[PDB]
């Protein structure tokens, strides 16, 4: 996927636009010009129109597999219904691949190296979604430093601001803090921040963690 | 879009008008504010986000434990136009106009039915084709093939339906974002077809007992004809 | 030459 | 017998502990070395070499 | 006095000055007879208040008149059946054409991709049994179409007994009817590999019995001594596997019997020699089992099977002495290790609560309950409150009976 990635890198960047707000304005403007009279890889900022479409989109989290692969494995699954999508991150990845090499419990690593080698494959085919590293800078907040929960989270507000049409579900361990992001992820009470802050285009994307309206609209499957 | 017709999904469903109801709507699951009593604010993105997604998992979609179906497969999308065009002509209409113009006004009526119903259909399967292009199979590029010329629609390789695109003034098609229009319909056609011949032409590649050498004699026998009634060549 | 029939007639 | 309950006063009983015990219980087996057959220890057959030896 | 509604139906509480009734013992509901109102039809004929009125004729429509037929028509019937010939043919291209045209499994990395399923063989599958008289596990037929090298070798079989049927050669229906002797076809021979690799697909997955039917069928169908031998120890493993060590017994001695008829090269002795000391072993008799072996290794010393089997049951001798003999003859087959034995023992095993000899007792073909059971009079049987009919006494006790 690196060497494809490589190779693809220029269709990718020649693809994503200019500007992440708007995006339904943008979608529309493009129908109205199609309407006027291969395949690259997968990525979320190059193919939301792509996620648009798509009816379900689940958002992968390292702490998924803990334990075991099934949850991956069951989502893996419901991708080729052709009406869900699945969005990994690069900062998923290197989450996995750290606790694969570092975490004490034989098991996690097994599961975590399995489930690296699951969206390596689903990568391959191009049924998957990958944000490299470079659509997280283009997409985070402008001065936000992110781990893996936080673009994760930064993920389902674009998606719930910009594409409200596509459901937003998260795949996680039951666990993890970053369940409740309103509660853990918050940086405490800011006057520039409220619960509308999701829905302003202006704002940044991190302003939805003070409100549960973020919690409201993406789900926790 | 969810609990609705998505991607590939055939049946057409306005979610917002409660068609298919026997009863009129007096409980609205997905409400957000007390005033959406009187002002539901349906149609906004925002409203309609939480009303489409608190709908429940018709028949087309599925639920988050159910087993879904691999409805983007190329070996499952092929034989479902197949079935199409098995279904808009009968068989013996098929034999009959394969053995012949002299024919009932009711058959040509159905014909021209069935050219409609397959055009529908490959503009609805479109999207799901194109993405299963890559880990398609030549049996199934054969069998699309094969589809088309039992729906008597010749594909646009540059009678004939899909070279010619749907009437309507740009100003008042739908253009709304979310949901799988198609409205270059020939040049998407035309292109799936030239990338469907690649990849035939690729497989042959590749795959170059008298179970095989007889499999492989059929198999070039019907591409070569397949081929040269859609107008195509290699 | 007979056979157990339902029904005759 | 004096007024109606509802939902969550229903749900009362499964919050408690005696339903769970009483329904929601997960009985642990093992196949029995002789007849093979889900088993649960301290419980055997009435065959010959079940009653001598009683897996 | 009166709570609820004055019909029948209605749930509360009603009394007789107000709203008099008549004694109806159990009645259908308003949202259509019940399994106990339906038993009493299917058992008494009428709901048991007896004031409905007897409907059947939607059940007289399914059976009656549609078994009925006139004596003529029941007479050219048989004569006008279709021709098993051509039907055979137009079965083996249909279902050769499914396998065909089914399609393979993607290789995934990291998980196992599922198995598509099979719908469209069904029938083919269907009308190929029906005409060759044989019976095609399907989980088999799933197993080989996954697996590539058994797809092939399938598919092969297939064509080429397409291809001799096709050439004019039904070797089953020309010695049926000149039954109404000679050596195996190449037709028989086809057939009998496809079903040899149809069961070898069912042991893949796991389903012994269906291989076992599978390797019957085929050695029903063949004729040639070689076949028969390679047959009957296939069914041997098959048995030996499904935990039925009576056949795998007895088919272990057949191939070893048929042993002089076949040509040295072959290694079917030697396998029905492997499941026969195998069978043994399974049923705990540990000086049959190395005297089989010692026989199989005296015709064919140096195969591998008799070898490993050798080692197998020296391992097991040496182990002995912790017991200082065999396994007593008392049990001599009471302990089970076998999966397919623990999957019969949680499918027919008889459960707690029910499935039981306390719970229902399956007379000639009939249920009874415990108590009735006429295979034990009990304390819970009502044999036991009989006695002294007017015959004679016929016990010494003097307290009952
Ligand atoms: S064999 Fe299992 S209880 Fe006796």
């Amino acid at each position: 996927v690196a060497d494809r990635l490589r190779v693809e890198q220029s269709v990718i960047t020649s693809l994503i636009p200019s500007s992440l707000r708007d995006v339904q304005v943008q979608m529309l403007m493009s129908n109205e010009r199609n309407a006027l009279n291969k395949r690259p890889l997968m990525t979320m900022l190059s193919q939301l129109e792509y996620l648009n479409s798509i009816d379900s989109v689940f958002i992968l989290h390292s702490s998924l597999m803990a334990t075991s692969t099934d949850q991956l494995v069951s989502a893996v699954r419901r991708l080729p219904s052709g009406k869900d999508s699945l969005i990994v991150t690069m900062s998923c990845l290197r989450a996995l691949s750290v606790k694969s090499l570092t975490s004490p419990s034989m098991k996690e690593r097994i599961a975590c190296a399995r489930a690296l080698e699951i969206v390596s494959y689903e990568l391959e085919k191009g049924r998957a979604v990958l944000l490299p590293f470079s659509e997280e800078i283009l997409l985070h907040d402008a001065g936000a430093y992110c781990d893996e929960d936080l673009m994760l989270w930064t993920v389902a507000a674009f998606l719930a601001r910009e594409l409200p049409l596509v459901k937003v579900h998260t795949l996680m361990h039951s666990n993890c803090t970053a369940r409740t992001p309103y509660r853990f992820l918050k940086g405490g009470h800011n006057l520039l921040v409220s619960s509308r802050s999701l829905y302003d285009k202006g704002a940044p994307l991190l302003s939805s963690l003070h409100s549960k309206e973020l919690r409201l609209v993406t789900h926790n499957v | 879009v969810y609990g609705g017709s998505g991607r590939g999904d055939l049946l057409y469903e306005n979610p917002d008008a409660r068609r298919h109801s026997g009863r009129a709507l007096g409980v609205l699951n997905g409400v957000r504010h007390s005033s959406q009593a009187t002002m539901p604010e349906s149609g906004q993105l925002y409203y309609r986000k939480l009303i489409l997604h608190s709908r429940p998992p018709n028949g087309s979609c599925a639920g988050l434990q159910r087993h879904c179906h691999d409805t983007c497969n190329w070996s499952y999308l092929i034989p479902s136009l197949h079935r199409c065009a098995e279904s808009a002509i009968s068989a013996k209409l098929w034999e009959k106009m394969c053995q012949l113009v002299n024919l009932t006004q009711y058959e040509r009526q159905r014909v021209r039915d069935g050219q409609n119903l397959y055009r529908y259909e490959v503009h609805q399967r479109l999207p799901l084709l194109e993405e299963s292009i890559g880990w398609a199979q030549l049996d199934d590029l054969l069998g699309w093939f094969r589809s088309a010329r039992r729906a008597w629609v010749r594909l646009p390789t540059s009678s004939s339906a899909m070279s010619c695109r749907l009437e309507g003034h740009a100003d008042s098609r739908d253009t709304t974002p979310g949901r799988n229009q198609v409205f270059d319909t020939p040049e998407r056609v035309e292109q799936l077809t030239e990338a469907t011949v690649h990849r035939i032409r690729e497989e042959l590649q590749r795959l170059n007992s008298a179970r095989r050498l007889a499999r492989d004699e059929e198999l070039s026998r019907c591409v070569e004809e397949e081929l040269g009634w859609h107008g195509v060549a290699l | 030459a007979a056979a157990a029939a339902a029904a005759a007639a | 017998p004096k007024r109606k309950k509802n939902p969550m006063q229903l749900r009362r009983k499964v919050y408690g502990l005696h339903f769970k015990e009483k329904y929601l219980k997960m009985e642990e087996w093992y196949y029995c070395p002789l007849c093979a057959e889900p088993k649960k220890p301290g419980e055997w057959c009435r065959r010959e070499d079940c009653r001598q030896i009683k897996p | 006095y009166q709570r609820g509604g004055w019909s029948p139906g209605s749930k509360h509480q009603k009394h007789m000055t107000l709203n008099p009734t008549l004694y109806l013992y159990r009645f259908p509901g308003p949202h259509g007879p019940g399994p106990y109102t339906m038993k009493y039809w299917w058992t008494l004929g009428c709901f048991p208040t007896g004031m409905e009125v007897p409907f059947r004729l939607h059940e007289f429509l399914s059976t009656y008149q549609q078994e009925h037929v006139p004596v003529e028509v029941e007479e050219w019937l048989r004569c006008y059946i279709k021709d098993p010939l051509s039907e055979l043919v137009n079965a083996s291209n249909d279902f050769f054409k499914a396998v065909e045209v089914y399609p393979e499994v993607e290789s995934a990395r990291g998980y196992k991709t599922l198995q598509p399923s099979i719908a469209p063989l069904l029938v083919p599958m269907k009308k190929f049994e029906e005409q060759l008289g044989v019976k095609i596990s399907p989980v088999g037929l799933r197993s080989v179409l996954s697996n590539p090298v058994l797809k092939d070798r399938f598919l092969d079989d297939l064509f080429d007994y397409k291809s001799y049927v096709e050439k004019g050669g039904s070797t089953p229906h020309r010695r049926l009817a000149r039954s109404r002797a000679e050596t195996t076809a190449d037709d028989e021979r086809s057939l009998i590999l496809l079903l040899t690799t149809i069961s070898e697909g069912c042991i893949n997955a796991g389903n012994y019995s269906d291989a076992a039917s599978v390797l019957a069928d085929a050695l029903m169908f063949c004729h040639d001594p070689d076949s028969q031998a390679t047959t009957h120890a296939n069914i041997s493993f098959a048995s030996l596997l499904n935990a039925d060590f009576k056949g795998a017994e007895y088919n272990g001695r057949e191939a070893a019997l048929l042993q002089p008829q076949v040509k040295p090269t072959s290694t079917a002795c030697a396998r029905g020699y492997v499941g026969w000391a195998a069978a043994a072993a399974y049923q705990d008799d540990f000086e049959k089992a190395e005297a089989i072996v010692k026989d199989g290794l005296t015709l064919y010393v140096g195969n591998e099977h008799l070898e490993k089997l050798a080692n197998k049951l020296q391992a097991l001798r040496e182990e002995q002495p912790s017991v200082y003999k065999q396994v007593p003859r008392s049990l001599r087959e009471s302990r089970s290790h076998l999966p397919s034995q623990q999957s019969r023992g949680l499918l027919s095993g008889s459960g707690k609560g029910f499935s039981n000899e306390f719970d229902w007792v399956e007379f000639k073909n009939k249920l009874y309950p415990s108590k009735m059971d006429p295979r034990n009079n009990e304390m819970g049987s009502v044999f036991r409150r009989v006695g002294d009919l007017g015959s004679f006494i016929s016990t010494s006790r003097s307290m009952e009976r």
